[PDB]
């Protein structure tokens, strides 16, 4: 419980990320949005 | 063997003594560990 706490903290995280604040990198879009959706689907 | 101090005008008595160690594996598992766990959402 508290692994997964800690993984939800980090997907909190990743989700309210914003443009004034980081910077999306291509390599990570990439992996995050086309290798492993289809990867885990 | 304890005899007692020399009177100017308590009695004698055999002692048995035990050192004992707690074994503390009890207050590791129900205490300690959720405490660093709390310690880690705490950070
Ligand atoms: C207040 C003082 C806190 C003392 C805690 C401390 O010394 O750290 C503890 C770790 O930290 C833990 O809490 C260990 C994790 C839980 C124990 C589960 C494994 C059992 C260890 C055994 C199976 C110390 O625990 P340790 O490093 O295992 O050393 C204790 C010695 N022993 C091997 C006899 C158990």
């Amino acid at each position: 419980v508290t692994m997964v706490v800690v993984i939800c903290v980090i997907v909190l995280n990743i989700h309210f990320r914003t443009p004034s604040t980081h910077v999306l990198s291509e390599p990570v879009k990439k992996l995050f949005l086309e290798t492993l959706p289809e990867i885990l689907h | 063997l304890i005899q007692p101090s020399v009177d100017p005008r308590r009695r004698e008595e055999v002692t048995f003594y035990l050192i004992i160690r707690r074994k503390p594996l009890f207050y590791l598992v129900n205490v300690i560990a959720p405490c660093i766990l709390i310690t880690l959402l705490a950070i």
